[PDB]
């Protein structure tokens, strides 16, 4: 259920030590890359510090050398505390709004405000409800509830009886009367009144009575970004915009006033600022109009740390015509700090394929693993990592248990690696449409 | 009952051991593509898939989309299959990555049980009961009702909110109208005058239905097939309930909007809450992007993050291009139009051209599919045109050659009818030859160059 | 076999049939399973730039000195600039006043449409009555610049004996009715419905703001019509009195069998 | 207190006679540019300015925007300062010669003094006097107090749900009211009512405080054009009815100038002319240097500090002319151009020391020379971005101060652009399976 095995469902953190920053070679999924993972550990430990601006670290390297892997490791090694925001750099070129403002919203989404305030809630099974609607109305009524320990009677206001017939609280429900507002979230049904429920399904879950006292205070901790507050303070009822994207050009005085009130909340001790992480995946897909704004959005106090990944070598910059390293302008490459990765040695290829095999729970003979490492030496990680999933199913065709050489050699036979596909294009020129000609036999 | 271009295809025609047997269930030959498509189909029907790339290479006229209809008829009806093109996503309301994600979440299905709570009655006494209304401009407001519903076995006399009264009021429910109040939204569709007030001397053309039998407070469970994009559109533009946002939001014109990341994650958590209650079943599907070389580089950049998701359907790309230039940046050439970075995700399936006997078998299958019977010399003539000219040109010389046959009182198509239809209806190559030869100079009897 | 589209929200299930016997009360319990949890500092206290509470000390000053003092639509700030080349020169000639413009430049598009809903048109009738060659095309001087309001072929068309031009001005409705696109059964419908997303903020001010914006009874009154008690006190009085919904401003639904819902009845 | 790229900039660091002094207020060297920016700050404070343009030359790595933040902290919080990049002028809802005027109207400031008389307290009675005026007794924990209300502020109380003993917050001047909650003396009337029970305030009932507060003229333009915020409830639809930026015509600005000059002549408000800092002015194309050449000639225009780092480049939008700085010579004659020279090797060490004692990272004198070596041989933006990671490599290995070894490790963990270009070209030689894709 919504945990289908993706291409990065085996990474459970960055995997490095947190005491001497040593990249131990096989832990939490990330296996083999040493120097880049130590530099990512240093960057990760200066994100959680908070006493640095929005800086820019560029994960440069060849294709399929573990850059999104390092980014997903840093995403998993923070939890749901410091806001990590992914950004493939083609979500910016929108039509609902401009392009620089679409970039500004992605900067504002990664600066959380974390505030902690209390509520007063009530657990418990309702023993019975009596409502004096006799022509009468919702005027007075009695509510007898209990936990395993407590038991109590309350009298109800009119704007609570109008909330009891709103949720239809029965005799046996497990409700949570939030006292400061009045909403009722029925946590379930009590088991002991299983006879007393007729208009339910045949298969219906039942809980037990809540344990402990019946009137307790919760210290809930909320964390919302500055883009949240910007979209909330933009219309009459405007938070729906951040669930439907219908926000437009937000005027800059609203963002300036919210940048003032967050500082006034911090100095009064009512709030706390958490700088997040913004991962601009495929940063070479930005034109120079983006870099002339990222060069100045990484200057203010309220700026998240930007981590970004580039594949291209000496390539052209979009918008302009002149080439540059990594597809980035040089006045912006002065800002960034570059981590270079390396291709993988064959034993590291073998154990990455071993981790990808143990993630999908596919049994492999060591001869088939040697053949698969031999394929991955010549066709990359993605092809062999797909041959695993293909070979399990081909072994399941003929009712086998373990995959072998006779199934990896079928998966290598049917599904071409891209080198043989380029050879197929080069040796089938006259029928494939190059630019002009179609020849039919 | 219309023979389209793809009607004889009824599946891949595979054995029990997954080996493609040629000339079975519509196809002719094409072994190494249909076995790989069978592997893709059993990859779909095993649910260990969270984004896999399957490319269908091969020149035009070799059956790339015949394999796609074979897959879509091999999976079944109850598995989602979204076929699009590469030119369809260039919209004018939203960015094209929004159209990509809307197709990705069209290609994921969900089967949910629901328990509707209808109040199915005949309205007996309808009387409003307004509340106090001091000086605030708008004046009085109706706040409480006493609507009495009367079913066949046991009546009921119930009390309503203002909003459910407005749901009644925008339906024009008089005394005598049977309704059923849907207490999930609040909606209430009038069905008609009850048959106790029936009169044949009538003019309103009302639909007289009898009193609904059973209890007035029914409760019924149904099964629904809802994709995740349906939930995205439902939570994006609200059209359920009886408030003002969900009522003035169905009078406006509907616009495709940009459903953001937060709604697409919150609906994922809501669906996981459905699955943990033992109610809904998830069934992922296929996004078939035909003509993938029309996508520019800003789409192959975003397909990486669209496939890195923990829930993502399998993508089947079709691209009939050789070494070509990518649409986005015109300075890097690559195979198929696919960029050289995105191409490594793909499990590339080739597709090879045909043979002078496989063309004869395809012509025979297409002739017995459309309903045109003919002689073997005519089959050899059409196969000769298939070898010389094209594959999907010689198939189209069967539809005039039937009609001309019916001109000459015949039933079967002989050599003369195809020898006349090859002269009335021309191909592209001889038309370009006539174009180059006759169109020597521009002028009165020339062509605009 | 009746049916309906799928519903995404969180209603309240009835417990049993043998408990709530005869006199029961339905409650509008429709809420969205999609929630959005805000604290009581941002949604209520001082996070909104419009709520003029303490801590948000700007929002009272900014409201008054941008809507009522330094405003170019207040009648004092129009009365000084109405005498020549100045900016509200034209206001004398459009059929308005100072209070008309001041109400038109502060309400919504909605409330301004409700104010348009109780204005009887008369400049179309000038072309019917005052239509002589001797009469030299008389227009009131306080409605002089409303030229397109005055010379209109529709007002002359609605008076003629043969309806040869009334059968051309709304032929779209006649073609839409004669094709049977109102009696045709609705083939398609959305596969899921949902209530709008609300804020789970746990103050009483949040519930007050939700039931005053998301419901907002002034628009409901202006949309659905007057109370029958208001109709009685307006139709049994000694003098004629006006109504704030002068008629039910709900638009007529253009599909007769299935109006404003998605519920499907078999037939 | 978190470190940005310009935390150590406090001011220009000038004398009393307007002469810059070396190593003052965060700057190191850069004499003539700080003297010229001091003259610019005095011109802004002198109020004899209706549109002046100031361009800042010099390449990347030099201190152009440090001068701008020095000006912004030299003026103070009073005079408005609007920093915008060039690329922000492009929208999809308005033309790009209107976002410039929106920035000009965000630059000018209008200061109003108010004496807000706030009323916290519990309602004692709600007595309608005439048959109209309704008295309200506001009980505090120091004493109740009668209060006569206008018959229009009572229709703002009454829209809020205030009945008997709700504590309220009445603004006397602006007439703004908020219901804080129900008082805790009436808490246990019933037993499960749903209100926010708050205690009675233990202060005055009549708190009199004064607030100085600014309004930009663009907020006047928006608040006079379209209804904003308060009664704009139809904006919850979103599609066509949202507050879309609209083309504010010249007639509206020409009347708002009349109204603001009226409220200045009464002595109510004060006027303060601001600064518009347009950074990276090459992104401004030729369809905006035409409009600036008109819009700076208004008698109301603020000073514009432009920043540009390019040499003889191509003006955007018109590809067949080259000009210095990316600025057309039709417009370049208006500007006062200030140079910004590079840094000597004996003026980089002091920047390293100031940037080190800003972040708290203390280090020995044998490592300051190595960071200055990387500052001379590579760049200035790169050498300052090794003081913060190396400290992370200092407290992990059981140390407190940064030695040579941590920076020798950080130069290998954190490669710059130049050595990455050398690895990208020479080491990444063949374009194949394990090569870069140019
Ligand atoms: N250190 C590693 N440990 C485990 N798996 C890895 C590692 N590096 C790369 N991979 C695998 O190799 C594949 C390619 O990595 P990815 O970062 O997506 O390539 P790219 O950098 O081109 O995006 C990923 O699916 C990932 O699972
Ligand atoms: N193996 C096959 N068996 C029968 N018909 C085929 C086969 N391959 C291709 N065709 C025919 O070729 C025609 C066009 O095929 P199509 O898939 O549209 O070509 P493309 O691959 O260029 O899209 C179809 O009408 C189909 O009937
Ligand atoms: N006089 C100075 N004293 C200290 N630091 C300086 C000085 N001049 C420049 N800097 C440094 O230069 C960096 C800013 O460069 P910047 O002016 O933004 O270049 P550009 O304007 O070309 O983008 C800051 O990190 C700042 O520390």
């Amino acid at each position: 259920g919504l945990n289908l095995i993706a291409a990065h469902s085996h990474i459970r953190g960055l995997g490095v030590d947190a005491d001497t920053l040593e990249p131990r070679p096989s832990s939490q999924g990330l296996v083999g890359q040493e120097k880049a993972r130590k530099a990512a550990a240093v960057v990760l430990e200066m994100i959680k510090q908070g006493k640095i601006a929005g800086r820019a670290v560029l994960i440069a390297g060849p294709p399929s050398t573990g850059k999104t892997a390092i980014a997903m490791g840093m995403a998993q090694s923070l939890g749901q505390d410091v806001p990590f925001t992914t950004l493939a750099a083609s979500e910016i070129f929108s039509l609902e709004m401009s392009k620089t403002e679409a970039l500004t919203q992605a900067f504002r989404k990664s600066i959380g405000v974390r505030i902690k305030e209390e509520s007063e809630i009530m657990e418990g099974e309702v023993v019975e409800i009596q409502i004096d609607r006799s022509t009468g109305g919702a005027k007075q009524g009695k509510l007898t509830i209990k936990t395993t320990d407590m038991e109590a009677i309350y009298d109800m206001g009119s704007k609570m009886i109008d909330a009891m017939t709103k949720e239809r609280v029965m005799a046996g429900d497990i409700i949570s009367i939030d006292k400061s507002s009045g909403k009722i979230t029925k946590l379930g049904r009590s088991y002991a009144r299983s006879r007393d429920y007729d208009a339910m399904g045949v298969d219906t879950k039942f809980l037990q009575c809540p344990e402990g006292e019946l009137q307790k205070r919760k210290e809930v901790v909320h964390t919302v970004s500055l883009h949240e507050i910007d979209v909330i303070n933009s219309r009459t009822q405007g938070f729906l915009a951040l669930f439907s994207g219908d926000t437009g050009e937000i005027r800059s005085e609203i963002r300036d006033q919210i940048n003032t009130k967050v500082a006034e909340w911090k100095e009064e001790g009512k709030a706390e600022i958490v700088p997040g992480v913004l991962f601009i995946d495929e940063v070479h897909m930005l034109d120079i109009e983006c870099f002339s704004y990222i060069n100045r959005a990484l200057e203010s106090d309220l700026a998240p740390i930007v981590i970004m990944a580039s594949n291209r070598g000496v390539s052209r910059i979009r918008g302009t015509d002149y080439k540059s390293p990594h597809g980035l302008p040089l006045d912006f490459l002065d800002r960034v700090v570059i981590i270079n990765t390396h291709p993988y040695t064959p034993d590291e290829l073998r154990q990455i394929l071993s981790i990808r095999a143990q993630e999908e729970e596919v049994d492999l003979t060591p001869d088939a693993l040697a053949l698969l490492t031999k394929i991955g030496q010549e066709a990359g990680l993605r092809y062999a990592s797909n041959l695993i999933t293909t070979s399990q199913l081909i072994a399941a065709k003929r009712r086998a248990k373990q995959v072998g050489v006779e199934d990896v050699q079928r998966s290598f036979k049917l599904f071409y690696d891209p080198a043989r596909s380029v050879r197929f294009v080069q040796e089938s020129e006259k029928r494939l449409i190059g630019n002009d000609g179609v020849v039919d036999f | 009952h219309r023979t389209a271009a793809h009607t004889h295809i009824k599946g891949l025609g595979l054995n029990s051991s997954g080996i493609a047997e040629k000339q079975a269930a519509g196809f002719v030959g094409q072994c190494a593509a249909r076995e790989a498509c069978g592997v893709v189909v059993d990859l779909i029907k095993a649910h260990k898939m969270a984004g896999r790339g399957v490319l269908l290479a091969g020149g035009p006229g070799t059956g790339k989309t015949a394999l796609a209809l074979a897959i879509s008829q091999e999976l079944g009806t109850k598995i989602p299959f979204c076929p699009i093109t590469g030119s369809e996503i260039y919209s004018t309301e939203v960015k094209k990555t929004e159209v990509l994600m809307e197709n990705f979440r069209r290609a994921i299905g969900l089967r949910v049980r629901e328990t509707k709570d209808v109040y199915e009655g005949e309205v007996t006494e309808m009387t409003p009961e307004e509340a106090e209304n001091p000086l605030g401009g708008y004046g009085k407001t109706i706040s409480t009702l006493l609507i009495g519903l009367k079913s066949a076995r046991g009546q009921k006399k119930l009390r309503l909110d203002p909003s459910i009264y407005e749901a009644i009021q925008k339906e024009r429910v008089q005394v005598g109208d049977v309704i059923y109040i849907e207490t999930n939204t609040g909606a209430c569709k009038r069905v008609g005058r009850s048959d106790a007030y029936a009169t044949e001397f009538d003019l309103e053309a009302e639909e007289y239905v009898p009193i609904p039998k059973g209890e007035v407070h029914k409760k019924k469970e149904i099964v629904q097939d809802v994709t995740l994009h349906d939930l995205d559109v439902a939570n994006a533009r609200p059209q359920g309930g009886q408030d003002i946002i969900s009522m003035m939001g169905q009078l406006m014109k509907p616009k495709m909007t940009e459903i953001t990341d937060k709604l697409r994650m919150e609906i994922n958590k809501v669906v996981q809450k459905y699955i943990n209650q033992g109610v809904a079943e998830l069934i992922p599907g296929v996004l078939f992007i035909d003509e993938a070389h029309m996508l520019d580089i800003e789409c192959f950049t975003y397909l990486n993050k669209a496939l890195e998701s923990p829930i993502a359907p399998i993508v089947v790309l079709a691209s009939n291009r050789g070494i070509a230039t990518i649409r986005g940046a015109d300075d890097l050439k690559a195979a198929h139009g696919i960029p050289p970075d995105f191409l490594q995700r793909l499990l590339i399936i080739p597709t090879h051209p045909y043979e002078p006997d496989e063309i004869r078998r395809i012509v025979r299958i297409r002739a017995q599919t459309e309903g045109v019977q003919l002689t073997d010399a005519a089959v050899d003539r059409v196969a000769e045109h298939g070898v010389r000219i094209s594959l999907r040109y010689c198939l189209q010389l069967l539809a005039p050659a039937s009609i001309l046959a019916r001109v000459n009182g015949r039933t079967q198509v002989d050599v003369q009818d195809i020898a006349e239809a090859e002269e009335l209806f021309l191909d592209a190559r001889r038309s370009a030859n006539i174009l180059t030869s006759t169109g020597e100079s521009g002028g009165l009897h020339g062509f605009i160059s | 076999d009746t049916s309906s589209p799928f519903f995404c929200g969180h209603f309240a299930e009835t417990g049993s049939f043998l408990r709530e016997g005869t006199n029961v009360a339905l409650g509008y319990s429709t809420r969205s399973l999609v929630e959005y949890r805000l604290p009581r500092l941002i949604w209520c206290d001082g996070g909104r730039l419009d709520k003029p509470g303490p801590g948000n000390l700007v929002a009272g000053f900014r409201s008054k000195y941008l809507n009522h003092m330094m405003n170019i639509w207040t009648p004092e700030n129009i009365r000084s600039s109405l005498e020549g080349i100045e900016n509200f020169t034209w206001l004398r000639f459009v059929d308005t006043s100072l209070q008309e413009a001041y109400r038109a430049s502060h309400t919504d598009v909605f409330a301004r449409a409700v104010d348009l809903a109780s204005k009887q048109n008369r400049l179309g009738h000038m072309q019917i009555v005052y239509d002589e060659p001797e009469d030299k095309k008389w227009t009131p001087v306080h409605a002089l610049f409303q030229i397109c309001e005055r010379e209109n072929p529709k007002a002359v068309a609605e008076i003629t004996t043969e309806g040869v031009l009334r059968d051309l001005m709304n032929i779209a409705r006649v073609k839409y009715r004669e094709l049977g696109l109102c009696r045709l059964e609705k083939a398609a419908r959305p596969r899921a419905s949902a209530p709008p997303i609300e804020v789970v903020c746990d103050s009483r001010s949040a519930v007050i703001e939700r039931e005053n914006i998301m419901f907002h009874p002034a628009m409901r009154k202006a949309l659905f019509g007057p109370t029958p008690s208001e109709i009685k006190e307006a139709s049994f009085g000694p003098r004629p009195v006006t109504l704030y919904p002068p008629r039910a401003l709900l638009p007529a639904p253009d599909h007769d069998k299935q109006r404003f819902t998605n519920i499907t009845v078999p037939s």
